[PDB]
DNA sequence: TCAATATCCACCTGCAGATTCTACCAAAAGTGTATTTGGAAACTGCTCCATCAAAAGGCATGTTCAGCTGAATTCAGCTGAACATGCCTTTTGATGGAGCAGTTTCCAAATACACTTTTGGTAGAATCTGCAGGTGGATATTGAT
DNA sequence: ATCAATATCCACCTGCAGATTCTACCAAAAGTGTATTTGGAAACTGCTCCATCAAAAGGCATGTTCAGCTGAATTCAGCTGAACATGCCTTTTGATGGAGCAGTTTCCAAATACACTTTTGGTAGAATCTGCAGGTGGATATTGAT
């Protein structure tokens, strides 16, 4: 026994990813390839952003991820804010930023 | 329902092994692979459709991840994919 | 007595709720506002509790985004006060 | 029901989004503003609603309006 | 090699409202752009709406929704009109 | 095997229903299409249709014009509120801007 | 008598109205042919384009910068000024999400 | 056989060209700072554009950017262009 | 630069409760075969594309110079911030029940395809025709008298 | 309370490049007939939400005081617009040659199709441990008087 996300070397569901491929009304035909990439794809995206969530869970010295380490984690990286630049993280807030101006002295 | 739970979980466990996760924030990875998903699987379904191919391929995801994805992400989930692909191959 | 002067206290409060992520309006005047527009598209509707607060963080992040742009355009202006011409501009611009 | 929106609640999402100092008709403006918006996503949601042939709007009502305004909303799913 | 547009049913359409109006080749091209946007538009959201729903078919409510979700007010009442009264005198 | 009568003509419309119909299907929006479906969609598109070729035409012989021409289309689609909403995002290639100066940049 | 000499602004806004009824392109075709063709050189080279695909772009960028100005307009007004700075385009790409 | 190297073409954006285009966009009176900003805004957008045109134009195997590839590139910017589709 | 305050920020501990772990079981995924088929290789017919050429005039460039704009400054009216009081709205916690979702079964009705004809749509060819420019005279507007 | 000095409209005119109509073949609908799906109408059921009641806490509305920001008013020095001369290079039209799209045929590597059997992921309580609710005290900043 032997599953297609081991032999690629995945921890991201290959199998599933081609199922919803062929029902996701895309193509009529779906190639043995395309669920091994779009599954690598989105695991390394996935992975990116939880090592930096990660290293602001771990600053805030807390063992959970929580969205507010997310939101921090997306919009202090350059391209995944841009990747992410219209979507919204349900309590993520925002990044502390105070224009300089508003500033004392 | 399903979701893509497990499979964040396990990757969570790869690059920080004591580390876990709110029920909010794995929310919000579901949200996250689900979007990406769609753009995509939809960019390739409409690279295909142009080329009046019936096919969606590697090459399709491929090059749809490079409309999609700026920069640097870009040439790495590229490298993950062929990467990928060529280990299961193999 | 203690008096801090006027603009302190408002950057320790900006300070404050930028570093928070809870929902800074009220629930229930949300709930209620909610469901009367509702009211006046389709009638005898209800709601999920997570359909409401779906609303409500994506109306609180709209509305802090766009007063983002709003103080863009006030700091703009060599102002420090955000103005209804203000908000005026960064929705024109926005294409709202 | 748009004045139970009050002013400390705004002057609160105003100082999130980094503002200072805030001129005394902008309450009102930012009322108005925020019943455009509830009023844009509601019916779109509701249309959602109503095409399922349910009466009860539910979270993926929302996100698929929210979604089709690029108003693109992560953690309701 | 032949190729499809929208041209004479525009044309015809244009014929309907102005009997002695005619309309360049250039503005033709804005018109088949504008049909086939629309088209993708329309048949994308009702392809969602299906979707959502767990339906295989994609039907007129499919269409008339997204005709709701897609255009503006008056514009979209009176688009959805047309299509009722079409579908009606159809299926008669 | 009777006269045909095509499904536009049943329909009472100008637009192609059958056209429609085959684009949906080899769209790959659905697995199966409603005979409904490409009827309503020939009959809206017809309809926007319509209502942009009425204004560009009334724009046009506004410039004591009888051929529409992409300026037309712009004037027509800019100066309508609901077909600006619409394509709020689209350019029109050759339809250039509706006059409008700033009052301030007016002499004082 | 001194020759003829409108004041500043006049002739300006002239211009104004005479390229805001008129759709012609407002930039060389051929500079815009070489600008375009440089570009994608850099992505991809011996590359050849139908004309109307350049076109296409120049349609589109002269688009593109006439709405930018619009809204730089908006800017600089907003700041009481009449003269459009970079500063005036930078808050437009911003508030736009461009940057 | 081949043609002359193009470089600096940028510049071919003149002035007074810019000028017409904000004159269009309603500007009454323009910075002299402006021109080289917007050189580099449009430079920007075209290479946002081209790309993804060019990426089209690779995976079609194809040496000929066509209209449509750029169209195509414009619309997924959500830059929509008619008039080309021809 | 300074006492005299007020506010953050880190750190602490007791536990309520989110999160992680477990184990059951439909439902997907996998698998063993068996058949098809999309599209890539391989000529190849011809569009368009690239580059160059001449010439003519439209337009870019540099120059001069002064009007008027943007920037810098001054000042005070009145707006918006901060703070203290006390009322009421929202929050939080229950209870009851009906009104929606969500589900199975089963056939009538709707759709899917393939086969077999017909006809509306297309590509040039043959015709038709605005309108682009070209001319010129009234009307409007502008800046200095 | 106007004249010159320009720019802008407004009508008229006609040839031709662009649009429209005409022709006739044929691709793709339409008609027809079987083979498959599927829409819901009837009939159940656990639950979500709505309606109503209730206490109470903290958030908001209000009134007061005043600091300081915004807007007006003023001043000036350069910058940017207007105008003009030069001559470059864009535009226009066409030639020349071929790179590179498309069109057609051919045939397998790759993909779809079934019939069943494994494997797995979703679910809901148990078990496990982490934030967090407040409280402390030390760091950090602020304020007004010098
Ligand atoms: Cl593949
Ligand atoms: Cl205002
Ligand atoms: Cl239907
Ligand atoms: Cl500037
Ligand atoms: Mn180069
Ligand atoms: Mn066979
Ligand atoms: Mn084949
Ligand atoms: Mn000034
Ligand atoms: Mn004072
Ligand atoms: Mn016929
Ligand atoms: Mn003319
Ligand atoms: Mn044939
Ligand atoms: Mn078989
Ligand atoms: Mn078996
Ligand atoms: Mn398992
Ligand atoms: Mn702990
Ligand atoms: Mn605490």
């Amino acid at each position: 026994a032997k599953t297609r996300s081991s032999r690629a070397g995945l921890q991201f569901p290959v199998g599933r990813v081609h199922r919803l491929l062929r029902k996701g009304n895309y193509s009529e035909r779906v190639g043995a390839g395309a669920p091994v990439y779009l599954a690598a794809v989105l695991e390394y995206l996935t992975a990116e952003i939880l090592e930096l969530a990660g290293n602001a869970a771990r600053d805030n010295k807390k063992t959970r991820i929580i969205p507010r380490h997310l939101q921090l984690a997306i919009r202090n990286d350059e391209e995944l804010n841009k990747l992410l630049g219209r979507v919204t993280i349900a309590q993520g807030g925002v990044l502390p930023n105070i224009q300089a101006v508003l500033l004392p002295k | 329902k399903e979701s893509y739970s497990i499979y964040v979980y396990k990757v969570l466990k790869q690059v920080h092994p004591d580390t876990g996760i709110s029920s909010k924030a794995m929310g919000i990875m579901n949200s996250f692979v689900n979007d990406i998903f769609e753009r995509i699987a939809g960019e390739a379904s409409r690279l295909a459709h142009y080329n009046k191919r019936s096919t969606i391929t590697s090459r399709e995801i491929q090059t749809a991840v490079r409309l999609l994805l700026p920069g640097e992400l870009a040439k790495h989930a590229v490298s993950e994919g062929t990467k990928a692909v060529t280990k299961y191959t193999s | 007595p203690h008096r801090y002067r006027p603009g302190t206290v408002a950057l320790r409060e900006i300070r404050r709720y930028q570093k928070s992520t809870e929902l800074l309006i009220r629930k229930l005047p949300f709930q209620r506002l909610v469901r009367e527009i509702a009211q006046d598209f389709k009638t005898d509707l209800r709601f999920q509790s997570a359909a409401i607060g779906a609303l409500q963080e994506a109306s609180e992040a709209y509305l802090v985004g766009l007063f983002e742009d709003t103080n863009l355009c006030a700091i703009h202006a060599k102002r420090v006060t955000i103005m209804p011409k203000d908000i005026q501009l960064a929705r024109r611009i926005r294409g709202e | 029901n748009i004045q139970g929106i009050t002013k400390p609640a705004i002057r609160r999402l105003a100082r999130r989004g980094g503002v200072k100092r805030i001129s005394g008709l902008i309450y009102e403006e930012t009322r108005g503003v925020l019943k455009v918006f509830l009023e844009n996503v509601i019916r779109d949601a509701v249309t959602y609603t109503e095409h399922a042939k349910r009466k009860t709007v539910t979270a993926m009502d929302v996100v698929y309006a929210l979604k089709r305004q690029g108003r693109t909303l992560y953690g309701f799913g």
